[PDB]
């Protein structure tokens, strides 16, 4: 059988040369020394990691070099780069980082360039090599994946409680929801700003969310707004283990007028 | 004879080095070779200073097939996992890694396109330069990014997740060190957290991580515990923490737990955390723990 993946492997070298058996050894290698590059691999990175070249003298921050990949990286012209400093192109509050990274082997970070005044996190990593110093690294876009900030900019807000029904989180939208500062509910149990014909209800759920743990269970009640007034809201509620120990973490509650 | 030195005539005649091109079994010389055309065809596909490029990366790029084909390995593979590219090309991606990982393997490697994974893979290189058989491989975690791609591909960047005791790449200022418990507790974290995000290191000692960052956010972190947990090293998304007198700081956490080598049992996690932004909206509080 070994002799059969033999077969097998001049069989499909034959399918991929479009142009005998001692004849098809021999003939394939004219079929490539017509042809590994330099630029087949940039555009392998550009691909698998969405990075691009560049080279930087590490006193004057001046790049000497940008591959034309910083185009479609970070939407940037080459003429842009080319003929400026990395301090330019990093957002002014990590141009402490950078100068550090780029005093007087291998280095590695993360920074904040500007696009075609919008930023975006870039995974730089590089060495540095004499020319007196230079660094060349590769700057990579969505190394990883960016925080979830829609709380910031709506009729609902996530908030965290213990057992006992105390915000212990919450997020900015409920200034926009119930009317209150963050301060004013947090510290406070939610039981607090329910109406009393509601608050054993409440109540009910908040003892089977911590009883039924994996479901999330849904409460409509009335809530008193900042203005004193009201307000229909249902809460989704499922309770939150630590997933090394199960110790039940909080409660999560996303909070949402009805 | 007329073959053999065909055999030679080909291996002389592939991007390598005479080197390692003349010591290869033509089995070998087969797989190389229908991999690097296979490879050029794709590229092909893809585009209509090689010291550089590959010597500033802090990973190797593969090309592996939807049946576990890996028909392009960069060069610099040897340099962090310790097996060749001689060793591995033409090789089934499953072969080399963690048969608990397969079907997460075998879940990327088909049908957006967008791929973001960890990876545990065989690793013969000895943190020291020296290099070991295969029989005596460890496990290392790959932090795989790349794209799906058409007949499917997948176009891979796997780099490894520094472990915090050997670590050959300068740490700036905006970066703090931090130990947790495995199920996250907090015990121990640098001094330039109290800069950086205004905690000193006595407060946050026995307090569970879940608790600082951004409610936002949890979705993520708990995979990457859980990710964390099951391979041993995890990066993880950029998060918000929420900073001591209110705001917060966009953070990214590399994840590593360190085993007891003694009786080999996990010993806990340490924290790269890297420090993203100053802090963020700082006259919002979120947590109880701001408002004093
Ligand atoms: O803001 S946090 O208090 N949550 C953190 N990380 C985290 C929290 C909860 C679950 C999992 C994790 N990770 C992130 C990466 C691996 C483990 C973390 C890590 C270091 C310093 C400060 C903080």
């Amino acid at each position: 059988r070994r002799r059969n993946k033999m077969t097998a492997y001049i069989t499909e070298l034959s399918d991929m040369v479009p142009t005998d058996k001692l004849t098809i050894l021999r003939m394939a290698v004219s079929h490539m020394k017509s042809l590994l590059t330099d630029q087949e691999l940039k555009h392998l990175i550009l691909e698998a990691a969405d990075g691009f070249l560049f080279i930087v003298s590490c006193e004057t921050g001046r790049v000497v070099y940008v591959s034309d990949s910083v185009t479609p990286v970070l939407n940037q012209p080459q003429s842009e780069w080319f003929g400026s400093t990395l301090y330019d192109q990093v957002h002014p509050d990590d141009v402490d980082k950078l100068r550090e990274q780029l005093s007087t082997s291998r280095r590695s970070f993360i920074c904040r360039m500007r696009c075609g005044p919008h930023f975006v996190v870039v995974h730089c990593t590089g060495y540095i090599k004499a020319w007196k110093f230079c660094l060349v690294a590769i700057g990579r876009l969505q190394v990883t994946s960016s925080p979830n900030c829609t709380d910031m900019s709506p009729t609902e807000f996530i908030s965290r409680h213990n057992i006992e029904g105390i915000f212990t989180f919450v997020d900015h939208r409920c200034v926009a929801t119930v009317g209150y500062q963050p301060q004013e509910l947090l510290g406070k149990n939610i039981v607090e700003f329910c109406h009393p014909e509601d608050q054993q209800l409440l109540r009910d759920s908040f003892q089977q969310v911590v009883k039924l743990k994996g479901q999330v269970l849904s409460v409509m009640f009335r809530f008193r707004s900042k203005t004193r007034e009201w307000l229909w809201m249902r809460t989704s509620s499922f309770t939150f283990q630590n997933p090394y120990s199960d110790e039940i973490e909080y409660i999560i509650c996303t909070n949402t007028n009805v | 004879s007329k073959e053999t030195e065909v055999f030679y005539e080909l291996a002389h005649e592939l991007p390598l080095p005479h080197s390692v091109s003349s010591h290869l079994d033509k089995a070998s010389i087969m797989r190389l070779a229908i991999s690097f055309l296979r490879t050029h065809k794709l590229l092909s596909s893809v585009c209509s200073m090689d010291n550089l490029y590959l010597k500033a990366l802090e990973g190797f790029i593969a090309v592996v097939t939807q049946d576990g084909d890996m028909i392009f390995l960069s060069e610099n593979i040897s340099k962090f996992m310790g097996l060749t590219q001689v060793e591995l090309t033409g090789h089934s991606i499953f072969d080399f890694t963690h048969p608990c990982d397969h079907e997460e393997i075998r879940e990327n490697l088909t049908l957006s396109t967008e791929r973001d994974f960890f990876m545990r893979m065989k690793c013969t290189v000895t943190n020291r330069g020296r290099t070991v058989n295969l029989k005596s491989a460890t496990w290392k975690v790959l932090h795989c990014t790349g794209q799906v791609r058409v007949l499917s591909c997948l176009i891979i960047m796997c780099e490894p997740i520094q472990h915090p005791s050997h670590m050959d790449i300068p740490l700036d200022s905006k970066t703090f060190l931090s130990r947790h418990s495995m199920d996250m507790k907090f015990t121990y974290c640098d001094d330039r957290i109290l800069e950086l995000i205004g905690y000193h290191p006595e407060e946050l000692l026995g307090r569970s991580a879940y608790e600082f960052y951004h409610a936002l956010d949890s979705e993520n972190m708990t995979k990457s515990h859980q990710n964390l947990c099951t391979k041993g090293q995890v990066v993880s998304g950029q998060y918000r923490m929420l900073a001591k007198h209110g705001g917060y700081v966009a953070l990214e956490t590399q994840g590593t737990v360190i085993y007891n080598p003694r009786n080999l049992q996990p010993q806990c996690i340490m924290c790269v955390n890297y420090v993203l932004s100053e802090i963020e909206k700082n006259d919002v509080v979120f947590s109880m723990d701001q408002t004093e």
